[PDB]
């Protein structure tokens, strides 16, 4: 074995804290130990005080070698090696053990969410609760923008029925005419106008990018968006007029 | 082993760093020599020497804070007014700093008591001094001579810890060591210290003065021998804060005593706590983080942190006798340990980058995107709303519709759980004075305390979105992926990419800097107008309230034209007349100072260093013409050291600007 | 796409290739030094502009210069990695 | 020098070839970009490296293989590899078609390392202050590039 | 100037004020274009277009 | 035991304990024991919620209910209930009404795993080996016992204010 590590002196180190040292300490760095490990120390020592060599010391010095050793309580025990050792394990196999931050820190969730995507180089595929898990998967999916079977107008209408009715609250409330006897024509036509500037930004884009994910085969490009954003301003109308409907009559 | 504490290398500048040992062929060589001074880390020679050099320098400065405080103390006791200011608090300004008469500086010497003649001081340390029990001079005289003993001691010490550590040192290794004396024998074993101090000190004396017995009968009672007033002599019940002390308007000694022997209890059954508690969750962070700029980081956010709660503690929870009624001493305590937080904070950012960079990080680097992202959108959301009602409640007042805008008389934006935030102080229905001055009243938080809350918060958050970007794109980015072989402090990696000017960590300092000065500039003047309109001010015998600012900030806050105006402007009064006027002639014209620094920062903040070449080497022609060659060759300031010195001046010109503007108006309300 | 020339100043440092963060410059023989070799720049397609060769390069004034052109750029001499230009 | 058949980073999902690495949001951004970068190695021991775009690696003993978004990461790497006395690493650009074109060790020798057969391009045969005047070549073929 | 539009009733020198403000505003908004130079903030268009 | 040990190691005073002393879980099939931990979940996902509400509004904190009805509304969480505005119980309903409709219809939890109405399923592993990590099974029993003492403890609330004050 390891010359210097054997009949070492009890009063140069404890037996328990060299076998925690040993432990601790990578298997090939004990035949020569680094510098600045306390195995350093420990060999530097031992090879100059021990059974054959010189057996005693300054008062001085062994107080400094008692300050140089560790203190059998700054060594790391088997079981937190071991959650080191699984640990790094988990963060080079991909998987990420799942913490979510709270007050100026993270609290840690128990739970092993697989981080890489299936494209383990692509920096947007790693998955996410909020992006890649079922719920979040099947409600992305299922809006007006990606539901399968929509025709475009049908896509177009509930997003424009959306904006229209959601418009109309900001302007007919704590707006310039929030307390006029009326306050909620004004908020229909700021609605209105909101969704036809809208609107018209979104026929820019298709005249301009042209998406094509909603034409149909052997359709003029963009087409499908086109109609997706005019019926879009459709059901912009239809909101905000519902809206304002349901405000006047109730 | 001391035989190598040689003066042989005092003559060789440089010395410490390898890149200098070429010599001083330039300039350049003299700003890297104080660069890399205390820059242990890439000093030459062993990790040993590192952890010797810190320690060491640790304890010198450990050193040079004793000298200060013993300054300050020989100060008090030979050059200063705190006999008579004991006698008659209220009626004397505090003062332990004068000004020879030299070039009519005598002018700066103001009355502050009928045989003192000096300028006030704003540091709080005659309060301490009676908080203290620190009556004659002699307890000043021995008080200074402690703290130079101490001085000396840890000077000394810094010498000896040089050579006593050696190649094997661990001590400062040894983490679970200094967690475990530290907490117990300061945190505890010290802080049942001062309440044996108080106990024993203060209650025997703060109350004898406090019973109008400022005479004491000299040292017949003063020097303790007073066993027959018992320890809890006047807590009279109640809780502690919901009732002060009528005579000082602070908390009773008492229960601060209380206060400390509690703590010490608390810390000490924490230190035996840690022998089991809440592990293996953190133990990532406990391996991951034994490095010097890690802990440094650390301590710096704590430190930094703690010293904001201080800022806001000293104001409203009064504990010291006699300070809430000096209200610039009060002012004071609040702003300067606000800015140090400041500044420690921004420190804390910067030696994360520098963990960073020479360490290895952890996982949150590794989706620093989303976090950095919605940092960038929360950032930007509450700018455009926090300030921007701002600029609506200014638009809209300009116009001539006060009914629109965002106001407690219009639509008001209630603070709602801060209004339903009573648990706080929870103090009786009414307000506390002592002398014509207000100690305490609730501020009562509307629709202006909301807006600037949040505008606190978006400053906060931007500064700290250039911090985090700072410190999670150290090592690499998708705009430059070697950023870690670049180092730490670099100026750019060139004008290539479109340009790649200030993306080292350094930068992000420089940049974060600028940002957190303007975050708490905002709340040093949210600060200084709340408390004159709402808190401090005279009084009324009729139970009415005369204010300094007379209730400015609920009707002018709500406009950054009523910043300008009320605050800037109104307020600005007592600095910009005062010259000829004895206390505040150095206030004004240190605001002239300060604006001359702030404006002399922005050739350094907006030139480059290539102009500043080109014409020192035209300079250098002529040099040349006269045979006058400077072989150290004349070079401009790195980039690098040009953003370093804009910085500094920016912050510096500022912050005496402000300093001068709350100073001198709070002595001359005062 | 930027501008990298190679001047006959060149002294065969190698340095100004070692220091190319996008393997723009490489070594070709010659015979008007006495290292015997001179740099080039047969990839200047890939060259973001970083002018770490100009850093690098000992001679009295740089025997490579990169001359930037802005209104010039393409995807790879902007550093592109969002985005496609392809 | 042949050039391997490194295909699409899509088409190439869970490969033996890809050493052990941490993953990130740094990688290359998908849905969005079509054109990557791959450097192919082969290593003696699994020592650990760090990854251009974020996060920390482990080689493989044999062969290893790399996708990335831009050519300076992977530049950025094959240095770091370097470093690491491993020569033999090769970097591809991967068109959006899944062409194969072989970039950084062009003629198989490192550039750095003279090779036969190369010529200077971009070649000045006078100093630098020998150009020519901007003024000179005003409306000619070389308007604002003397 | 100041006194010009407040919460005490506006002057015919309300526009001077706010345009005062609005200037002041427009002569600090500059100094992030000179003080911060381009590397830093084409990192946060970067981490804005992962968005 | 067969078929309940689907929700096996997950019940009892300690968490390997299957307690039923009923045998309503005995001669069950497996999907239909799994229907029955689904309405568990989600009975004591509500029950933990309902006691946080019925806390924060017992306390004095019920501001969306003092700002609609213009007046404190009583601290008794049943009494406050009857002092709610029409409008904000109508609202209240539509709201978990959209919520319960989301989570069946559109964006259904699988038919293996019937309580996984966020879905984790999809990223978790749950059968790794790790540490500092797959103790996903014990946070499985804290969730399971705080709502099981959620839930008597809510009725207890109901059952003593409506009686005993
Ligand atoms: C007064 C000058 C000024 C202003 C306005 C800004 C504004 C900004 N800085 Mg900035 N900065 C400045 C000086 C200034 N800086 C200086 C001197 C420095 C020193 C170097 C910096 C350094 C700096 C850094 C380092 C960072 C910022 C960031 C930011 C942004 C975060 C705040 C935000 O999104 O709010 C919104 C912006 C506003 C101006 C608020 C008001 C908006 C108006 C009032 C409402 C809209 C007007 C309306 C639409 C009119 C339409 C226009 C009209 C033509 C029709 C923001 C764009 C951070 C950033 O971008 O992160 C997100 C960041 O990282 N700054
Ligand atoms: C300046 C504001 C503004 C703008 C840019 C638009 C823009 C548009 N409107 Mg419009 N609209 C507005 C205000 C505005 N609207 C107001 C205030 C009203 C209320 C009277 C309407 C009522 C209105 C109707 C009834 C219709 C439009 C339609 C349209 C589209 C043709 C276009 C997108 C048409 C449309 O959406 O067809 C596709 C259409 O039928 N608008
Ligand atoms: C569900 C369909 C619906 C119903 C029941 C009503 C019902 C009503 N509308 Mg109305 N409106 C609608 C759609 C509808 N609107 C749409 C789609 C638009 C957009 C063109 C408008 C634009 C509109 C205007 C501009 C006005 C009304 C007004 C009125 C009221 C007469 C009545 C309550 C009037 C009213 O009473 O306003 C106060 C009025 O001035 N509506
Ligand atoms: C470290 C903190 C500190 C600071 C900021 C000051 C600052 C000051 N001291 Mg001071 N002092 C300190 C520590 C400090 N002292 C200590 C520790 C002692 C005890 C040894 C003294 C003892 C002392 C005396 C006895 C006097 C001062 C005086 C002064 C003032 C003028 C100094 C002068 O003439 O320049 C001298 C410059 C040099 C010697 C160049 C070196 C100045 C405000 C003088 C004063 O206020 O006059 C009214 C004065 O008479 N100090
Ligand atoms: C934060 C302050 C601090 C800290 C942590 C230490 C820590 C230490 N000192 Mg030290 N020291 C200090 C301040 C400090 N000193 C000062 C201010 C002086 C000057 C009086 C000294 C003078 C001093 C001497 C003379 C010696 C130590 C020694 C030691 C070591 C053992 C002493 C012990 O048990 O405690 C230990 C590493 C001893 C040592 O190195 O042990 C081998 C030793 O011989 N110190
Ligand atoms: C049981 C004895 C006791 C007593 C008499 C006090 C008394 C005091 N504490 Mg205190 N404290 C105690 C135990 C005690 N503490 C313990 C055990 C802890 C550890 C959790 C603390 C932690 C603590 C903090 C963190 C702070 C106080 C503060 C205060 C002061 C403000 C009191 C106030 O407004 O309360 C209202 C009720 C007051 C002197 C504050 C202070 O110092 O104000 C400047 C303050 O910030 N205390
Ligand atoms: C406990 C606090 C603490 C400690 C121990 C350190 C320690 C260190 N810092 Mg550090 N830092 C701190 C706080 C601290 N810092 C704070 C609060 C900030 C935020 C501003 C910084 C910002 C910072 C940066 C940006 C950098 C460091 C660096 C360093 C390292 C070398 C420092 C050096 O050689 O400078 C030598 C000392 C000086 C140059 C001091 C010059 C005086 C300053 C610059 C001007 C002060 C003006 C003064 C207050 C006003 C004058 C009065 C007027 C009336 C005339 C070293 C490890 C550098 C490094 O490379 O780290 C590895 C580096 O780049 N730090
Ligand atoms: C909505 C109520 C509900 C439902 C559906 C379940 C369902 C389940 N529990 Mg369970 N449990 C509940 C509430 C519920 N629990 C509460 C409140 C407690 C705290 C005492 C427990 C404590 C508990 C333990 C300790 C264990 C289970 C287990 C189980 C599983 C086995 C099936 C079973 O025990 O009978 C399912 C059928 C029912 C529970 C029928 C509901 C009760 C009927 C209707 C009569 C009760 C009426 C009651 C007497 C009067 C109401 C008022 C009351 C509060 C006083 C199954 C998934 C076992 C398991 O999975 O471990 C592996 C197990 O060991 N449970
Ligand atoms: C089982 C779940 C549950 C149910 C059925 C209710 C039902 C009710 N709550 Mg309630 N609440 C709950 C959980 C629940 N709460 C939780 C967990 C909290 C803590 C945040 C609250 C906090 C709360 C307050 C502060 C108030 C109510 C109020 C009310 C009543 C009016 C609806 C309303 O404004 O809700 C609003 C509920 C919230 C804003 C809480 C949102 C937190 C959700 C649950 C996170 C998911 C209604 C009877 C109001 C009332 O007048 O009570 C009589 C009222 O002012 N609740
Ligand atoms: C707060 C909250 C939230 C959210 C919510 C939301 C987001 C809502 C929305 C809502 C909405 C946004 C709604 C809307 C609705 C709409 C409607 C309901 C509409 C309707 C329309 C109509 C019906 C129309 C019709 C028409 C047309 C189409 C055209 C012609 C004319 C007429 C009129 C006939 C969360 C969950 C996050 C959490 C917490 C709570
Ligand atoms: S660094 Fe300059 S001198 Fe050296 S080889 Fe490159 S171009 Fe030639």
């Amino acid at each position: 074995k390891i010359a210097y590590l054997q009949d070492i002196p009890r009063t140069i180190v404890e037996k328990d804290a060299l076998e925690l040292i040993l432990k601790n300490t990578p298997k090939e760095q004990w035949e020569n130990p680094p510098e600045d490990s306390y195995l350093y120390t420990v060999k530097a020592f031992a090879e100059m005080y021990g059974p054959g060599k010189a057996t005693k010391m300054g008062w001085w010095d062994y107080y400094r070698l008692k300050m140089d050793m560790p203190d059998t309580t700054r060594l790391s025990s088997e079981r937190e090696l071991q959650e080191i050792e699984e640990y790094e394990k988990l963060m080079m196999s991909g998987k990420v053990p799942f913490a979510v931050p709270g007050p100026s820190g993270y609290f840690f969730t128990g739970f092993v969410t697989q981080w890489k995507g299936k494209e383990p180089f692509a920096g947007d595929q790693v998955i996410t609760l909020t992006e890649n898990g079922l719920f979040a998967k099947q409600f992305l999916s299922a809006l007006a923008f990606y539901r399968e079977g929509l025709k475009p107008w049908q896509r177009g209408l509930e997003i424009g029925m959306a904006h229209g009715y959601f418009l109309i609250g900001p302007f007919t409330s704590l707006g310039p005419l929030r307390n006029t006897p009326e306050a909620a024509t004004v908020g229909l036509l700021c609605g209105c106008a909101i969704v036809g500037i809208v609107s018209i930004g979104g026929l820019i884009f298709g005249s301009t990018i042209k998406p094509t994910r909603f034409d149909k085969d052997g359709d003029k490009p963009g087409a499908g968006f086109i109609e997706m954003i005019n019926w879009h301003a459709v059901g912009g109308l239809g909101g905000a007029g519902f809206a304002h409907a349901l405000i006047t009559v109730f | 082993i001391f035989r190598y504490i040689n003066t042989t290398l005092w003559a060789k500048a440089g010395h410490f760093n390898k890149a200098l040992s070429k010599g001083a062929k330039t300039t350049t060589w003299i700003w890297n020599l104080h660069d890399y001074a205390h820059d242990f880390d890439i000093q030459q020679r062993s990790t040993g020497l590192i952890a010797r050099k810190v320690f060491s320098s640790n304890l010198a400065h450990l050193s040079l804070v004793f000298f200060w405080i013993s300054g300050m103390h020989l100060h008090g006791a030979y050059l200063s007014n705190y006999d008579i200011w004991l006698k008659d608090p209220k009626s004397i300004t505090p003062s332990s700093h004068l000004a020879y008469s030299l070039i009519g500086q005598d002018i700066l010497n103001s009355y502050t008591s009928e045989y003192f003649s000096g300028i006030t001081i704003t540091s709080g340390f005659f309060q301490l001094y009676r908080s203290e029990g620190i009556i004659t001079q002699s307890q000043l005289k021995y008080a200074c001579a402690t703290s130079l003993i101490a001085t000396l001691i840890c000077l000394s010490g810094s010498y000896l810890h040089m050579q006593l550590m050696s190649k094997f040192t661990s001590f400062y290794k040894k983490f679970q060591s200094l967690s475990q004396d530290h907490l117990i024998i300061i945190f505890g074993s010290r802080s049942t210290s001062l309440s044996a101090h108080q106990i024993h000190k203060m209650l025997p004396a703060n109350p004898l003065l406090d019973s109008g017995i400022s005479k004491p009968s000299i040292l017949q009672v003063i020097s303790n021998s007073l066993s027959y007033t018992l320890a809890l002599f006047s807590t009279n019940l109640s809780s502690t804060g919901k009732l002060l002390n009528p005579s000082t308007r602070s908390v009773f000694l008492s229960q601060v005593a209380a206060h400390h022997k509690t703590t010490g209890v608390v810390f000490i059954t924490l230190g035996l706590i840690r022998f089991l508690t809440m592990y293996k969750s953190q133990f990532s962070i406990l391996t991951s983080y034994i490095d010097y700029h890690i802990v440094l980081s650390i301590n710096l956010a704590l430190i930094a942190s703690l010293s904001i709660i201080v800022a806001d503690h000293l104001t409203r929870t009064p504990i010291y006798p006699h300070k809430s009624t000096s209200y610039p001493t009060i002012l004071c305590l609040s702003i300067h340990h606000a800015w140090l937080s400041g500044f420690l904070i921004i420190g804390s950012g910067a030696h994360a980058s520098i963990f960073n960079l020479l360490g290895s990080p952890t996982s949150e680097i590794r989706h620093r995107d989303p976090i950095y992202s919605h940092l960038i959108w929360v950032c930007i959301a509450i700018g455009l709303h926090s300030f921007s009602l701002y600029c609506h409640n200014d638009t809209l007042e300009a116009l001539g519709r006060p009914e629109d805008i965002f106001h407690d008389n219009s639509i008001q934006l209630k603070a709602i759980f801060a209004k339903q935030s009573f648990l706080r102080a929870e103090l009786q229905p009414d307000i506390e004075m002592l002398d014509k001055k207000i100690i305490r009243i609730t501020q009562e938080l509307g629709t202006a305390d909301f807006i600037v809350h949040h505008i606190h918060a978006f400053t906060i958050h931007v500064t700290l979105l250039i911090l985090s970007k700072g410190v999670l794109y150290a090592r690499n980015s998708r705009f430059v992926s070697d950023k870690l072989e670049l180092g730490f402090t670099y100026p750019c990696d060139g004008p290539g990419r479109g340009g790649t000017c200030q993306i080292s960590p350094w930068d992000h300092l420089f940049s974060a800097v600028f940002w957190m000065y303007n975050c708490l500039n905002v709340v040093t003047f949210h600060y200084f107008w709340k408390m004159q309109s709402d808190v401090w001010g005279f009084v009324s015998i009729q139970k009415h309230i005369s204010h300094y600012s007379q209730g400015d900030f609920s009707v002018n806050s709500i406009t950054i034209n009523g910043w300008l105006r009320n605050l800037l402007w109104s307020e600005a009064s007592q600095v910009i007349q005062s010259y000829a006027l004895s206390s505040i002639c150095p206030y004004g014209f240190i605001f002239l100072i300060g604006h001359f620094i702030w404006a002399f920062s922005l050739m350094f903040l907006f030139s480059g260093r290539a102009y500043w070449q080109e014409l020192i080497e035209s300079i250098l022609w002529s040099h040349h013409k006269l045979k006058i060659i400077p072989h150290i060759q004349p070079r401009a300031l790195s980039i690098s050291q040009g953003r370093a010195v804009g910085f500094i001046h920016y912050t510096l010109g500022g912050i005496g600007s402000t300093w001068a503007f709350i100073i001198s108006r709070l002595l001359v309300l005062t | 796409s930027h501008a990298v020339k190679i001047y006959d100043t060149c002294i065969g440092c190698t340095l100004c290739v070692r220091a190319c963060p996008t393997d723009v410059l490489e070594m070709v023989p010659a015979s008007i030094n006495a290292a015997k070799q001179v740099a080039s720049s047969p990839r200047v397609e890939d060259c973001v502009g970083c002018k770490r060769c100009e850093t690098a390069c000992p001679t009295d004034f740089l025997s490579i210069r990169v001359y930037l052109q802005d209104n010039e750029e393409t995807q790879y001499s902007l550093g592109l990695d969002l985005v496609d230009w392809s | 020098v042949v050039a391997e058949a490194i295909p699409r980073p899509e088409d190439l999902l869970d490969s033996p070839k890809f050493p052990m690495f941490e993953g990130s949001t740094g990688g290359y951004m998908s849905r969005s970009t079509r054109e990557r970068h791959a450097i192919t190695w082969t290593a003696k021991g699994q020592a650990k490296f760090e990854m251009p775009t974020g996060g920390f690696a482990i080689m493989n003993q044999g062969e290893n293989l790399c996708y990335f978004r831009k050519k300076e990461q992977c530049i950025a790497l094959g240095k770091q590899l370097r470093k690491m006395k491993i020569e033999n690493y090769k970097i591809y650009r991967l068109k959006k078609d899944g062409t194969v074109i072989f970039m950084h060790p062009a003629d198989g020798v490192f550039p750095e390392k003279v090779n036969k057969g190369r010529v200077q391009v971009n070649g000045r045969p006078f100093t630098i202050r020998g150009n020519p005047q901007q003024s000179e070549l005003k409306f000619t073929k070389y308007q604002g590039k003397g | 100037l100041i006194h010009g539009y407040s919460t005490l009733g506006a002057n015919d020198l309300s526009v001077q004020s706010w345009s005062f403000l609005l200037t002041h505003l427009a002569w600090a908004s500059g100094f992030m274009f000179l003080i911060s130079w381009r590397g830093y903030w084409q990192e946060l268009i970067d981490i804005i277009l992962y968005i | 035991r067969e078929a309940p040990k689907v929700l096996a190691g997950t019940g009892g005073p300690l968490p390997e304990s299957f307690w039923d002393p009923a045998g309503f879980t005995n001669n069950k099939t497996d999907e239909e024991l799994l229907f029955y931990r689904a309405a568990e979940l989600k009975h004591g996902r509500i029950a933990m919620a309902a006691v946080v509400g019925w806390f924060t509004n017992a306390s004095g904190f019920h501001y969306l209910g003092d700002l609609w009805l213009k007046k404190p509304a009583s601290d008794n969480p049943i009494e406050a209930f009857n002092q709610l505005s029409l409008l904000g119980v109508f609202q209240m309903v539509f709201f978990i009404g959209c919520l319960e409709w989301l989570t069946t219809v559109p964006c259904p939890p699988p038919k293996d795993a019937p309580w996984d109405v966020i879905g984790m399923s999809d990223v978790l592993e749950e059968d790794t080996d790790e540490n500092p990590m797959a103790e996903y099974k014990k946070i499985q029993m804290q969730e399971l016992n705080n709502s099981r003492l959620a839930m008597v403890a809510i009725i207890g609330l109901i059952v003593q204010a409506t009686t005993t004050g």
